[PDB]
């Protein structure tokens, strides 16, 4: 329900070492781009995670449970829309070359 | 639900009658729940009505459990048989999986002009508007575009249809296992004059009946050889009828499509 | 009474969160339909995306102060607090208009291409999310200064928490998508 | 006024579309003759149109729907007969510009504005009262909501009258409705009409999700809850997860027809195969927003006119909530012939047939419903009877277009047309028509004729068969959807007989008219009192003939499943409590409908091109909205005297008659 000025600045002093690492990674070239693309992709759903915890406060606590039910049921939608129709249009644009 | 005579339900392809033999197995196997579910919804309509002083009258009867689990597994009994059925059919008519036949498959390109369809032949050099032809027993090669809406070529009789995008290349493989003049119709709403994309797909007895049908094609004072001839017969009209034009220019269908890719 | 409606406006997040997924799906296809014109790795200056996102995660600790003013019952400092918030929310307005305009008076405008139009309607879709969360917070503080924190105000500031820090969250989600991923 | 707006926009050479405005503009203004002359504008402004209250909302709702379904339903028996003439020989009387925009604009009608708020009008009317709430959990977001489905209405019975509507189909796509080759304001009447409907109906599955979630009364469990609201909660799921898809698939094709971007052009990146792709996976979920609340209209006729409880509560509800999750990994069905791969068409095809058996599954529980009971044969249980058989065909053809192989041959094609009316005239329509007359005691106070209700059933269950069964021998055929010119004269047998099945539904629907006049004149003496005229189970039975502005005097005390048969049971019925406490109901508020008066000002500015009065329109949307949040007083005490009248009055009309 309330965050203490804790639960800020600990999400504040982790999100900064999570939109520098990759900010530097994928700047100034440190790896390999199968490396970066992995990096800059763990680091931006460890953050989205802090930020749902230490921002938006999100336990399972609240409304009952329907809290973090509605959450979790609103990211299958968006991975079965995303997921969905990247592979749909992936299939549809190779289907449609000079072959 | 009905048609001894029609067109998907008598094919004369073997797209169209591997089709129809799928539609007949899908009813057949739906009938062993949908016949049950209507004749169960008039006998207990009838039988336990209002005045029937003959049945048991049970306001209490929720939870059961032999009539529970047997009405929610021959549901499930008949999707999976239709499931592994869908699953073999879709990869056996898909639309790009070539025909197996030993004979060259007749490549036809069609653009889906503005209300009227446009079939190119890049082998003999004939493209005529409104009307294809094949010989019987041997597959073709429809590789379907379009130059404006999009469109859906569809013959209903040889089998199944494809959509027409604009700059894109869409393959559909049929055959005719009989002569004669299959209907072809666009499958997809157009515009203003929709109602006018109506080809006639003559397949030939034989090859020697093709031969002097590319014959009448290629004997036309019309020529499509430059791509201001293809853009004259772009000008919104409806109703084309027939028409035959001559040599045509090589990759004139690649240059349609490398239009909308530029 | 309240907390009913701080659910139900969590709810609208989710479709909210959905709205963007579709944005993130047109994005995804159009990212390549750079017809003659201008890539990914072309027109993001990295470092000015940086100075963005700096200006949007202070964004979400300003207003967590705010917050905890309210749940403090310090009202100035609640106010305080939210004008820091529209200062740093505005700043990043700014830039991304400033970046639509250096784009727009240089060709690469929206019809260029389908990517530069699945790239000004996923990053302008949320900078109108921005600027709205700005005319709500602005005129949230005139109704905070007027009556005080009044039980339907203290509502609004913690609908206003989930919407403000959520605009952060889908921006994790665009600067890795759009610009790390992009310019890559 | 500016902007592309001038006199050569309204139709007057078009003898047809100008005696339809001359007739509108007719009925329109009789209307508000007959207002002024009772005097009832004041009732009709502090009672119904600025009213926030689920009850007189969700009959405002359907009033919507009644009155389109004639609009929606005049395009229909003009395009049938069309097809009857254009069949043979002659050319007709609608040619291909005028045509086009009829079959888009009885599509983008009978679902945005004569099926969809008909299950939410029900949805709005019945679901407050069987969780024993006094009120959805926000009022004025219902009235809005409802103002802006009404703000999508008057967008579209008056494209008719000034401009055209889009020639497009109701789904509008994306390489035919660009600005290259749709560039009369067309699509803009379909794309803001859909777009100011949206955003509206949006708010009202936030509502009814809150409402059925935090609103029930102090002991209903998520399984001692009706089946109608079980259905009316996934149906929400369904509208706050869709339709977000479409105010992005639209608002993608504003972009694409306003400011010229390349989204779903053919050229310069766009691929107008993604517009394809978005709108049908919103498309496919909103037909499960329209069949499951249908699927709980259902589940309470079945268990109060056959006098036995609801076979398989708990099989029913593990259905509708598969259905939900069920019905977004599926939306590709729709364009198995675009030319997807044998992975991807193969795959969407077999997750559309897994969605059948949880519907098997509710269509045989309804059967199990009636098994051993006594199945009263009123009307609304004569739909029911009539849905299962209605409804089975239509789901066993529907998954046989679920086939991708079956599926390339009845795509677009008069089979096609006539699955989504077999489950929809027979579905949603049977439903909102069996929800209609089951309810109608508890909107009004009087039960529906039943003599005029049966021979509206034999008339559209019988008018269907002969009307869309020769639209399932066509398909067959080689026939299209969308044909309205030189239609091959071997389609003419089956489009005459597919004519005299719409002049049966037309029967069907005078006989609805004749219906209401009937019932609301003869009240009377067909007079409901004690408010349970049928032998109800679930808690909207509890109250007087129509429920108080606050549904309930004391918030019932739920438990068991069947709340109110369990009341009834026991004796613990009609049962007067010793002292009343002051209600908190919300206030009526007059700024929903401003807001959605200063959308159609919007809406109708961005169609023509008025932009300094689309600006004055927006502004005055989030102008209206400001000042409403510094409206402090939008809530009232009902007192203890009130309610104690009420009451007396509700009890003395009870115990008079038992
Ligand atoms: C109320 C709306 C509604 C409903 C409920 C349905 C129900 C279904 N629809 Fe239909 N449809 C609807 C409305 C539409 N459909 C369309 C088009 C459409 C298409 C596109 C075909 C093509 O590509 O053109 C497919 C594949 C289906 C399939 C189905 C399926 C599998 C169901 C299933 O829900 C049906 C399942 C029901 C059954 C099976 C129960 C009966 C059987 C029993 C008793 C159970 C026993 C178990 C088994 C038989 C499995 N629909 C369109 C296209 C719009 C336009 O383009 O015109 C619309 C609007
Ligand atoms: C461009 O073309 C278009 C139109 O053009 C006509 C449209 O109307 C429309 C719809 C717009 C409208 C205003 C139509 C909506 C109104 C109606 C009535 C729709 C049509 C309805 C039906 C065909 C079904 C019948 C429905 C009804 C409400 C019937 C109305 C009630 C009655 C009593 C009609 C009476 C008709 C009869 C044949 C019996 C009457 C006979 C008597 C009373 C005998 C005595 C005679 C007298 C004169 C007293 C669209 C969308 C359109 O695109
Ligand atoms: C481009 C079209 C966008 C349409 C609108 C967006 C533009 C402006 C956004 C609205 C104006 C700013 C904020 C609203 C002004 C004041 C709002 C307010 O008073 O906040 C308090 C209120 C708390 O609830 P309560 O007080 O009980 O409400 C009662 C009366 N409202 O708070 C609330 O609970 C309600 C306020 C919720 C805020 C919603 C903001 C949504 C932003 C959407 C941006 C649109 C993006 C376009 C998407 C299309 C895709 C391409
Ligand atoms: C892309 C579309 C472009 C079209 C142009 C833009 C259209 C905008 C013009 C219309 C203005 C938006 C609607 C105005 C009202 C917003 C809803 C609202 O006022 O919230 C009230 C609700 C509390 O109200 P309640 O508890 O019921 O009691 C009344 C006490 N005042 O507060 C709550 O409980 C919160 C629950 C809902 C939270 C806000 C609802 C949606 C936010 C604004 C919608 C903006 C639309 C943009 C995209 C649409 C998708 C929703
Ligand atoms: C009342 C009886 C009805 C009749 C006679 C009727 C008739 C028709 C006809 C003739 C068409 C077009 C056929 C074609 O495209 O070739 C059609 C399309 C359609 N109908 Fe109906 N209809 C009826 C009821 C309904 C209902 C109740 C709904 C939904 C609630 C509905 C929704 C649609 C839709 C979505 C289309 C597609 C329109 C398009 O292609 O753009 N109809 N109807
Ligand atoms: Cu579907």
């Amino acid at each position: 329900s309330h965050g203490s000025v804790k639960t800020y600045m600990t999400g504040f002093i982790l999100s900064i070492i999570l939109t520098v690492i990759p900010f530097w990674m994928v700047m100034t070239g440190a790896a390999s781009p199968a490396v970066i693309l992995g990096t800059i992709l763990a680091m931006a759903v460890v953050q989205v995670l802090v930020h749902l915890v230490c921002f938006l406060h999100m336990n399972t606590k609240s409304d009952e449970g329907w809290n973090m039910t509605a959450f979790v049921f609103t990211v299958l939608i968006i991975a079965i829309l995303v997921v969905g129709s990247i592979w749909i249009m992936w299939n549809l644009n190779y289907n449609m070359m000079m072959h | 639900l009905s048609g001894c005579n029609s067109a998907l339900l008598d094919p004369k392809g073997q797209i169209g009658l591997e089709q129809r033999s799928l539609i007949l197995t899908a009813f057949g196997l739906m009938l062993i729940v949908v016949i049950p579910a209507i004749l169960m919804a008039v006998g207990f309509a009838w039988k336990y009505r209002a005045s029937n002083k003959d049945a048991k009258y049970s306001p209490n009867w929720s939870h059961s459990n032999k009539v529970e689990a047997v009405v929610w597994t021959v549901p499930i009994l008949i999707i999976i048989f239709l499931a592994v059925l869908t699953w073999k059919t879709t990869h056996a008519l898909e639309p790009s999986k070539p025909l197996a036949h030993d004979e060259k498959p007749i490549t036809i390109e069609v653009v889906s002009m503005d209300w009227k369809w446009f079939f190119i032949y890049p082998e003999q050099g004939i493209a005529t508007v409104n009307e294809i032809a094949f010989p019987a027993n041997t597959p073709v090669y429809f590789k379907v575009t379009s130059n404006s809406v999009m469109n859906s070529f569809f013959i209903p009789r040889l089998g199944s249809q494809i959509y027409a995008m604009a700059g894109m290349q869409t393959r559909l493989h049929l055959i005719a296992n009989e002569p004669g003049t299959y209907d072809g119709i666009s499958a997809s709403y157009s515009g203003p004059g929709f109602s006018g994309m109506k080809f006639k797909a003559i397949a030939t007895p034989d090859r020697a009946a093709f031969d002097q049908w590319v014959a009448k094609a290629k004997q036309s004072p019309n020529t499509m050889s430059d791509m201001a001839a293809f853009e004259k017969l772009a000008a919104p009209s409806e109703y084309n009828q027939v028409e035959y034009f001559s040599n045509v220019k090589p990759d004139l269908f690649a240059d349609v499509i490398n239009k909308f890719m530029a | 009474a309240g907390g009913t409606k701080i659910f139900g406006f969590w709810i609208y997040l989710m479709s909210d969160c959905i709205l963007f997924s579709i944005l993130f799906a047109t994005y995804a296809v159009l990212v390549n339909g750079t017809a003659g014109g201008p890539t990914g790795k072309d027109i993001f200056e990295l470092p000015f995306v940086l100075v963005e996102t700096f200006l949007l995660l202070f964004s979400s600790i300003t207003y967590g102060m705010a917050a905890i003013a309210m749940y403090k019952n310090n009202k100035s400092q609640v106010i305080s607090w939210l004008a820091l918030t529209w200062l740093f929310g505005a700043g990043f307005i700014g830039m991304e208009i400033y970046e639509f305009h250096h784009l727009i008076v240089n060709g690469m405008g929206p019809d260029r291409s389908g990517f530069l139009s699945a790239f000004f309607a996923l990053v302008g879709t949320h900078g109108l999310h921005v600027t709205s969360g700005l005319i709500w917070m602005a005129v949230l503080m005139v109704q905070i200064a007027r009556r005080g924190l009044t039980s339907t105000n203290r509502t609004r500031i913690m609908c206003l928490s989930l919407f403000w820090h959520f605009l952060d969250v889908v921006w994790i989600c665009v600067f890795t998508v759009v610009y790390l991923m992009g310019a890559m | 006024m500016f902007g592309k707006l001038s006199l050569d926009a309204v139709p007057f050479h078009e003898p047809i579309v100008m005696v339809t405005i001359a007739g509108i503009i007719l009925g329109g203004l009789a209307l508000v003759g007959l207002i002024t002359y009772f005097g009832k504008w004041t009732y009709l402004w502090k009672e119904w149109l600025t009213s926030v209250d689920h009850k007189r909302l969700g009959i405002m709702y359907i009033i919507v729907a009644i009155v389109m379904l004639l609009r929606g339903f005049a395009d229909a028996i003009m395009m049938r007969s069309q097809q009857a003439l254009a069949s043979a020989g002659e050319a007709g009387f609608l040619p291909p510009h005028h045509y086009d925009q009829i079959f888009t604009a009885h599509g983008v009608i009978m679902i945005f504005f004569v099926a969809m708020p008909f299950v939410i009008g029900l949805m709005n009317l019945v679901v407050p009262l069987q969780i024993g709430a006094r009120d959805v959990a926000f009022p004025f977001l219902n009235n809005l909501s409802f103002w802006f489905t009404v703000v999508g209405v008057i967008l579209v019975n008056v494209s008719l009258g000034v401009g055209e509507f889009a020639q497009t189909g109701w789904l509008a796509y994306p390489p035919l409705s660009g600005i290259e080759y749709s560039p009369g304001v067309g699509v803009d009447y379909w794309i803001w009409s859909l777009q100011l409907s949206g955003i509206g109906t949006t708010l009202t599955g936030i509502n009814f999700f809150v409402t059925i979630l935090k609103m029930r009364a102090p002991g209903m469990t998520m399984f001692k809850m009706p089946v109608f609201t079980w259905a009316s909660l996934c149906a929400n799921v369904l509208i706050i997860a869709s339709f977000p898809i479409l105010t992005v698939t639209v608002a993608l094709l504003t972009l694409d027809r306003y400011l010229g971007t390349h989204f779903f052009t053919n050229d310069m990146g766009g691929n107008m195969m993604m517009y394809i792709n978005l709108i049908w996976a919103w498309g496919h979920p909103e037909v499960y927003i329209l069949i499951l609340p249908v699927f709980g209209v259902f589940s309470e006729i079945a268990a109060t006119f056959s006098r036995k409880r609801l076979f398989g509560y708990t099989s029913l509800v593990w259905a509708t909530v598969c259905i939900t999750v069920l019905s977004f990994i599926v939306w590709l069905h729709h364009f198995f012939t675009m030319g997807a791969g044998a992975n991807v068409n193969a795959f969407f095809g077999i997750t559309t047939m897994i969605i059948a058996i949880p519907t098997g599954v509710k269509i045989f529980n309804w059967l199990f419903t009636m098994y051993q009971g006594r199945i009263v044969f009123h009307s609304a249980m004569l739909w029911t009877i009539g849905f299962i058989v209605t409804f089975s065909v239509g789901g066993m053809t529907g998954v046989l277009l679920a086939v991708p192989g079956a599926d390339f041959v009845l795509h677009n094609s008069l089979f096609l047309i006539a699955h989504f009316h077999n489950v929809i005239i027979g579905g949603v329509v049977f439903g909102c028509f069996a929800g209609m007359t089951y309810w109608w005691p508890k909107a009004f106070g009087f039960k529906l004729n039943e003599t005029w209700g049966k021979r509206a059933f034999w008339f559209w269950i019988i008018g269907f068969f002969v009307a869309f069964m020769p639209l399932y021998a066509l398909g067959f055929m080689g026939m299209t959807r969308r044909l309205s010119q030189q239609i091959d004269p071997q389609f003419h047998t089956m489009l005459m007989i597919a004519a005299s099945g719409a002049v049966l539904i037309a029967l069907g629907i005078l006989c609805l008219v004749i219906q209401m006049y009937v019932s609301i004149r003869d009240r009377d003496q067909n007079r409901d009192l004690t408010g349970d005229p049928w032998g109800g189970r679930t808690l909207e039975w509890a109250t007087s003939s129509p429920p108080p502005f606050y549904n309930f005097a004391v918030v019932p005390h739920v438990h068991e499943r069947d709340a109110f048969w369990e009341m009834k049971e026991k004796g613990e019925a009609y049962k007067k409590p010793d002292h009343y406490e002051e209600i908190h109901m919300p206030k009526n508020s007059g700024a929903g409908i401003v807001i959605a008066a200063f959308s159609t000002i919007f809406g109708f500015a961005m169609i023509w091109h008025i932009w300094w009065l689309a600006i004055v329109g927006f502004a005055g949307m989030i102008i209206t909205w400001i000042v409403k949040s510094f409206d402090e007083d939008v809530d009232y005490y009902v007192p203890v005297a009130e309610i104690e009248k009420l009451e007396n009055q509700h009890f003395d009309e009870i115990t008079k008659a038992g």
